[PDB]
């Protein structure tokens, strides 16, 4: 319906490892399920994630997918793409905001499950939403580990059903998908490797004008090279 | 059926999102490249 | 010497950008997407 | 005196050579960027 948020309020409590921010959410969708029709909430990064993963477990046991939030607590620490939860304090806040609004748009993208009143009232208020959500309660973790070990033995005969007619496409695309994402994000890590030193090379292109200032000083040359300075800065 | 048809419409939606990011790169490349290269045009028709 | 080090693998990355279109050929085949990405192929080849 | 005045005129000459290489980079950048971005202009005003 309407989703126009303003991510503000960088309330920093700790810096470095897994910074927690009570950030502003301007809550649109003034449909009559939303009470005040114009309100903005704060969302503390230690609070709503654990309760949202509880609700994600709930709509997972009846069966749905989850939108990935900005991740933490063994989800945002163990191979998202590389790691570095220490960097989620001051510089990858824009990555947090980007994946955050991806998460919000995917919340909007389930309109049949958009009529869930509890999460609507929780995102509708700013109540410091139940701070016990930062958790480590993985007693079901080893349970689903040996359940996965059993399923890897006993999936084969059930694959031969009508499920095959619906799964052969997903298996082909997940094989092609893991191949293309391996190659593509390897290209992305090499891009992270060399674009930064490329930007440093453009900075050294700018410092080469001071190196020319350590040489013959002609103003016709100087206007050309000082114009090329802002040329290469615009290109970079 | 519901969630995989959600996957086809969601794949269409975010394929449209990154492809509108591609043609948006084309659009801001067009207008930026156009505006600063026509700003570079008089100092190209004169001394730089 | 650092330019000799990294411009060659940058050119190889542009070659892998071209091979990413065959990687897209290992995915959903829409001709409106295909014209855009095949146009971006010669774009990035001209830039490289 | 002869060879250092040769050095000042030769430094002026090859400073002019690499600076005309710089403004030549500006010139072929201007005409190449102009010609293929105006070639990309109709497929930017249409589907790419």
């Amino acid at each position: 319906f309407d989703l126009t948020v303003g991510i503000t309020d960088p309330e920093k409590i700790g810096d470095g490892m897994n910074a927690y921010v009570a950030y502003k959410v301007t809550t649109q969708t003034s449909l009559p399920m939303f009470r005040s029709r114009q309100f903005a909430v704060k969302r503390r990064f230690s609070d709503f994630l654990g309760l949202y993963e509880k609700l994600s477990e709930k709509h997972s046991q009846n069966g749905f997918i989850v939108p990935p939030p900005p991740e933490k607590s063994l989800i945002g620490m163990t191979k998202v793409k590389v790691g570095k939860e220490d960097s989620s304090s001051a510089e990858f806040l824009e990555k947090r905001r980007a994946a955050l609004e991806r998460y919000l748009q995917r919340i909007v993208n389930h309109p049949t499950m958009l009529q869930d009143p509890d999460v609507r009232e929780f995102l509708e208020k700013e109540e410091l939403p139940r701070a016990v959500g930062t958790q480590a309660l993985s007693g079901a973790g080893l349970l689903k580990m040996f359940n996965k070990a059993t399923d890897a033995v006993s999936k084969m005969t059930i694959k031969m059903n009508e499920s095959d007619i619906w799964f052969e496409e997903k298996l082909q695309e997940v094989e092609c998908e893991e191949q293309r994402l391996r190659k593509l994000h390897a290209v992305v890590e090499t891009l992270v490797n060399h674009r930064k030193e490329l930007a440093l090379n453009t900075a050294l292109f700018a410092k080469s004008l001071a190196m020319l200032g350590s040489s013959e000083d002609n103003t016709a040359l100087s206007r050309a090279l000082s114009q090329l300075a802002e040329v290469e800065e615009k290109i970079e | 059926r519901k969630e995989v048809t959600r996957f086809e419409k969601e794949k269409s939606k975010d394929f449209k999102n990154h492809v509108m990011k591609y043609l948006e790169t084309l659009l801001h490349s067009q207008q930026q490249l156009a505006k600063y290269w026509e700003a570079f045009l008089p100092e190209a028709k004169a001394i730089s």
